[PDB]
This record gives structure tokens, sequence and C-alpha cells, in this order.
């Protein structure tokens, strides 16, 4: 169906991620606010309006309800504010400002790994806020992650302890796949370099059990690359060369349909060669 | 809402049933549910599974007794081909549900090899089947059918009561503030009307536990 | 009256009176819980009586094979965690002790094998903490001023009380039953013999059979060879009097 949700924002929207259950929608805009709507049963109810950022908010990401309904937001103010429910109202439970530049991407770790928030900032460093309990977060910043600055971070589904890995896409014209060593430190495992411009979004395809890890990335040049791992070997396959800049890429729940949104103010859905559905 | 573009349907997940006690009955119920939904290929696959999962086809302990139905082409080869086709279609729901249905039923080196060959699911590929089951449970949790998710995940390879004064061995509710508790049904019945602790300690257990 | 479906050697209620244990003449004991047989056991049963529910749904069976089987709750065909087969002679009856005195079972064969289980959760071990050498009756008194007492009948009633100072217990009779006290200062004794006898202990015209006391120990049911289950009760003068006659066949 169609659920036209009036954003009621004071500026242009930047992200819109719905909750895990598919009942609540959270959006962010340049007005330095992140108001969380309720879109249950085709409605537009403002559960809570949040204003704690000193600048525009780029991306938001809901957390798994198994660790509670928690929303994290990364803004231009080089600070990441983690919002949590407290007796039915949203409040800023924790704030992280360990980056010297604006944080552009935040994505919660898979529920199997735990409650880890991977923040990718433009300073070139990535920080992972691991929840140690009792309202205490442990930050293991990976300094100098990107040559210029990381613009996208995407976790990978739990595949076999757990070999925690995620894909980072920044302005270094390449994608860095980070692996969590047994000691605890995070080091790059493999570097993927096929884009000719700044990488804007990376989205690891959710794994359903197929022995094939799939990575979808988009860059500033307008090219969308699909990476597959049949080994740690990745063979990119150019999905399409869009006319304008491509902003975000998102996989389906079964990782068969990829949602590609670019600067042409259009949204395209691609299904497997890759053929557009829209 | 673009669920029509996905290989997983919420209606199919809600309509599916799981009972390890009787596999043919659950397979027939799943076939009926697929017919109600309208997916003919699911109907054919479920009827084939209904036929191929009957207890009359039980693998024998002795390898020399007969050829196990898994080694029969309509056994593992059918199931392997169906799993490959549904992996190509990326149908997580059907893959995991079929794996659960077929796993519910399920000289020394020769005996071990025979035990390996008598299973309609690959003993060396159980990690993939467990991954399918876990991912389908994740999708069911996404939909909200927690009971269905728990039922599917069951096939993954990996004090005295203060009301009736009967020893409690099963489900029990205990208040953390005061410490008096008993049978779950007894507490449900008692607290549906009153709000004071049955032991008489004066604790308002509803205001002390609920949240 | 209502002849519900079921030769039952002995039929007894549990504490709640919602489940009935019946010992058939074919050496079988069934838990007839509209009483429909919900269990089958093949026993190893002269008498089958339940235990207190807080101690578990334990049924004590006294057999003629010089043993006193105790079938413990393991859910249906209950598994014998314990087997009190140490009795030299056949156990005439097996009646559990009152819940206040712990898990004790009496098998008045004459050796009163009072088996005690220190571990309530693990009753598989039966310890003959006491052994005093037809009918076994337990005193339901739980008073601090009333010491526990064990009664033994011979086919004629002797009450052995576990004295605190020494920490040790110290017409043919068919069945002896002690009425529930409910705070009484005296005990009423009912003994099955050629004539029904009632006696007070204050600190059918034939061979009688297993008479029982109601939950309050006021109305009495005494059965004998006459085939009629006569109901008895007290009177305005605090004396035993007939209160009614019930027909076994249901007439
Ligand atoms: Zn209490
Ligand atoms: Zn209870
Ligand atoms: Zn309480």
């Amino acid at each position: 169906v169609i659920n036209t949700v009036d954003t009621s924002h004071e500026d242009m929207i930047h992200d819109a991620q719905m909750d895990y259950y598919g009942t609540r929608l959270a959006t962010c805009s340049s007005d330095r606010s992140v108001k969380i709507f309720d879109v249950r049963n085709g409605g537009q109810i403002l559960i809570a309006d949040l204003r704690g950022h000193e600048g525009p908010v780029w991306q938001v990401a809901w957390a798994h309800p198994m660790y509670g309904n928690i929303l994290a937001s990364c803004s231009y103010d080089r600070k990441v504010i983690i919002w949590r429910e407290e007796n039915g109202t949203w409040e800023k439970s924790h704030e992280h400002a360990g980056h010297d530049s604006s944080v552009n991407s935040v994505c919660w770790a898979p529920h199997d790994y735990g409650l880890i928030l991977a923040c990718g900032s433009s300073d070139g460093a990535i920080s992972l806020l691991t929840y140690t309990g009792e309202g205490q977060w442990e930050v293991k910043k990976i300094n100098n992650a990107h040559t210029i600055g990381c613009n996208a971070v995407s976790w990978a589904p739990a595949v076999v302890n757990y070999i925690k890995r995620f894909a980072s896409g920044g302005c270094d014209n390449l994608i860095k796949l980070w692996k969590e060593e047994e000691d605890g430190q995070w080091k790059e495992e493999q570097k993927l370099e096929a884009h000719s411009d700044w990488v804007r979004d990376v989205a690891w395809a959710p794994s359903i059990g197929l022995p094939t890890s799939t990575i979808a990335s988009c860059s500033q040049d307008g090219r969308v690359f699909i990476w597959t791992c049949d080994s740690n070997t990745w063979s990119p396959k150019l999905l399409h060369k869009f006319n304008d800049v491509v902003w975000h890429v998102s996989w389906s729940i079964t990782a068969n349909i990829l949602a590609v949104s670019g600067g042409d103010n259009k949204v395209t859905l691609w299904k497997e060669q890759w053929v557009c559905i829209s | 809402d673009i669920a029509c573009l996905l290989p997983v349907h919420k209606s199919l997940g809600e309509l599916y049933i799981l009972n390890v006690n009787d596999i043919q009955e659950t397979c027939q119920k799943n076939a009926a549910s697929a017919l109600l939904v309208g997916r003919k290929d699911l109907v054919q696959v479920w009827s084939l599974a209904t036929v191929a999962t009957d207890l009359c086809l039980g693998p024998k302990s002795d390898p020399d007794l007969e050829t196990p139905w898994a080694r029969h082409p309509f056994g593992r080869q059918l199931l392997e081909s169906l799993l490959a086709h549904y992996c190509r279609l990326r149908d997580v729901q059907t893959l995991a549900m079929l794996c659960s249905v077929f796993e519910a039923q399920s000289r020394e080196r020769e005996r071990d090899q025979h035990d390996k060959n008598k299973r309609l699911l690959d003993p060396a590929n159980t990690q993939q089947f467990d991954d399918f089951k876990k991912c389908y449970g994740e999708i069911l949790y996404r939909w909200g059918l927690r009971e269905k998710r728990a039922e599917v995940l069951k096939f993954v390879s990996c004090f005295q009561c203060a009301i009736c004064h009967v020893a409690v061995r099963g489900s029990s509710n205990f208040c953390l503030t005061c410490g008096h508790g008993g049978h779950t049904s007894h507490m449900m019945e008692w607290f549906r009307t009153q709000e004071v602790c049955p032991t008489g300690c004066g604790c308002h257990c509803l205001l002390e536990s609920t949240f | 009256a209502r002849s519900i479906a079921a030769l039952i050697h002995d039929v007894s209620f549990d504490f709640h009176g919602r489940r009935m244990a019946t010992c058939s003449s074919d050496q079988s004991v069934k838990v007839w819980d509209d009483w429909h047989c919900t269990a089958s056991w093949k026993t190893h049963v002269w008498r089958v009586t339940w235990a207190h529910p807080e101690f578990g749904q334990v049924l004590a069976s006294c057999s003629f094979d010089r043993t006193a089987a105790v079938w413990e709750e393991i859910v249906s065909h209950w598994v014998k965690r314990t087997t009190l087969v140490d009795s030299r002679t056949s156990v005439t009856d097996v009646k559990f002790a009152p819940k206040h005195m712990g898990l004790m079972l009496a098998t008045c064969s004459g050796i009163v094998r009072i088996y005690e289980a220190p571990d309530v959760m693990n009753l598989s071990q039966w310890s003959l903490q006491h052994e005093i050498s037809s009918c076994i009756s337990w005193n339901p008194s739980s008073s601090r001023a009333h010491s526990p007492m064990i009664a033994v009948g011979s086919d004629k009633v002797q009450i052995f009380e576990y004295n605190e100072n020494t920490r040790k217990y110290a017409d043919p009779v068919h069945d002896i039953a002690f009425a529930p006290n409910l705070g009484r200062s005296f005990h009423i004794l009912a003994i099955a013999t050629k004539d029904v006898r009632i006696f007070t202990l204050k600190p059918h015209n034939s061979q009688v059979w297993r008479v029982s006391w109601n939950i309050t120990g006021t109305v009495l049911a005494s059965s004998g060879d006459d085939g009629c289950v006569r109901l008895w009760k007290a009177n305005y003068m605090d004396n035993w009097k007939c209160t009614g006659i019930l027909k076994g066949n249901g007439s």
C-alpha cells in the first residue's frame, strides 16, 4: 500500500528508518531534529520529537528490540546521540563525540554479536560503541580508517566465537573490510577498490545461509557495484552506471532486491545480470 | 508495502503449523495452507514431502537390510534439488520450513557411513540448514509471530505454592520484592481479582513485578 | 448410589479428594481420577493410599510378596523411585505418616518398618529409623504438646509414641482409624472387629472392614461382612450413633 507520512520537518529530509517490527518510523532532517513518528495502522502520530544535536542529522538506525527499542543518530556536529525509551518517552541516554569531524553513518551490530554501534565519521576514524552494561559504553576507535574520511559503515550478519566483520566505505576511493581479531583490536582484512569517486553507501547483504557474502556499494561517480564472495575473494559486478550521484543502497529482507536511491530524486529496485523493477 | 515482491509471505508464515509428533498431518495442513494462499508449486512440494516423510519409510539401522529412502532419488536428490531451486529463488521461508520438516523425522566406519547416508538432510551440511532455520526465525520475529519463530527454531541442530500449598515443579511466578510465589495458573487466577500477596505479607505483587 | 465404572481390594482418596487410587484383585493399582482410569501399573496390593501432596503424589502399595512398593510421581505410568522391600513378611497395609512428622511410611506386616526419607526430593532411599515388632493407623496430631503416635492392629491396638527424652518410639482387629483432631483435646479411635468399637483417649454384626474418618472426624463410615456401608456419627450427648445406611450395590 501507500503511507504518505507528513514529515512536518523544517528542512530537507536525510534519512528515514522504520523500527524492527515495522511499526514506528524515525526520520532526520537538516533542522537538527529527529522526530519519531508512529506509522501503525496507517497513521501519523508523533511519539516524541528530539532536539539535542547542534547540526543537521545525517543517518539514523534502529536497534534490535532484544536489547530494547533504541535509536542512534549521527549529526554534522561531530557527535552521536543515542536515544532510548524511558517509561514511554524518548530521551538522550548517551552521547559520543570522539570524532574530530562530522559522523555520517551509524549502523547497529547484528543482535548475535551484541549492542555495538559503528560510527563512521568524515575525520577518517571509526568508533564502535560496545554496550558493557549498567549504562556504560566502551569505545574502540579505529583511527585513520580512511585516507580522507569514512562516509558509510555496514555490519555483516553473524557467520561462523563470532568473526565480527563490517564493510566501511569512505572517500579513499575504496572499501575496507574490517575483521575483529582474537585479541580484540580491529584491523582491515581485505581492501576493495573499484569505485572511481567517493563511496557514499555500503550495504552488506543479509545472509540467509547461502555460502555467498554479497556487498552492494554506491559511489559519487554514479556507479553501483555488487560484490560477491563465493576464501576472502570478491568479484565486483557493475549493477548500473547511473547518470547522477548515487546516495544509498539497501538490500531486501532476503537480500534479493536492492533499493538504490541516487541524486536524480528517484528510487530504483533491482533484482537478479541485474534488471530494474521500477 | 512491497511484500508481494518478496519470496516470503506473512500469511504463509501465520498459516503454517509444526508438530513433531505427526509429520504427515502437518505436511497436509501446510499443503492446505499453500492452496489457500495460492502458490501451486508450494502445494506440489508439500504433497511430495507428505508422501516422502511417512513413517513407513524409516531408515533401518542395519545397512544391509535395504537401501535407505535418503539414498533413493526421490529422497535426498529430490530434496537437494528443491533446496537448490529455492535458494536460487532465495525463498528463505520454504527452505527453512522444508529443512525443519525433514529433520523432525531424523565395520564401525561402515556403520557411521550408513548413518550418514540414511538422513534425507546432509549431515555435512547441517550448518546451512541451521542458518536457514535461524534466518526464518528472524523473519518471523520481524513479522511478530514469536510463537511461530519459537516453533521453527526447535529443530535447530545446535519451593511451595503460596495459594494451593502444593510443591511447584513447572511454570512458576515469584515476586522479587517479597519472595512468595507458586503455580502460574494459580497466580493468574488469584491476581485477576485481588491485588495482595496470597501469603499475607502485604506485598502488592502487581505493582512490584509487572514492570 | 452412582455406580461409576471401575475387584478393587482397596480404594482411597488423596488429600484433596479429587483423585482415587484403587488396587485391583489382579495385582494392579490404578489412579482413577466421572472417575475414569487415568493410569495402569500392574503393581508388583492389599492397600493403596496416597501421600500428602506437598511431599509429591506418592502412592504406597502393600503387597503379599514381602514388600511395600512406593510408586513416586514421574509422569502416564509412575516410576518407582523407591521400593521398601526390606520387610521379611508381607506388608498388610501402607499408610503414610502425617505431613508434620516428615516422609514416613508404616508397614504393619508385626515389624513396623517406619521408613524415613531425609531427602524429600530424592525419596529413592528409605531408612528404617524406627522398627517396632494387620492394621496401621497414624495419629494426625501435629501439636507441640502432642507427640507423634503410631498405632498397630493385630488380626488389640498399641500406640507407640516417639518420646522426646529417649528419641525413640515407645474379636480380631481388621482396621484402625484415628479421627482428625482439629484442635481436640482427645483422640477418637475406631477399630474394625466383630463389633464396631469407638473409644476416646484424652491425655453389621459381622467381621468389620476398613472404616475411615471424614475430613473433620465427626461422621463415620464403618463397613463389614454384612454388605452394607453404614454411616455413623456423633449424638447430642457426645456419643456415637447411627446416621444412615448406604447400599453397596447402589439400591
Ligand atoms: Zn509476598
Ligand atoms: Zn499452586
Ligand atoms: Zn510480592
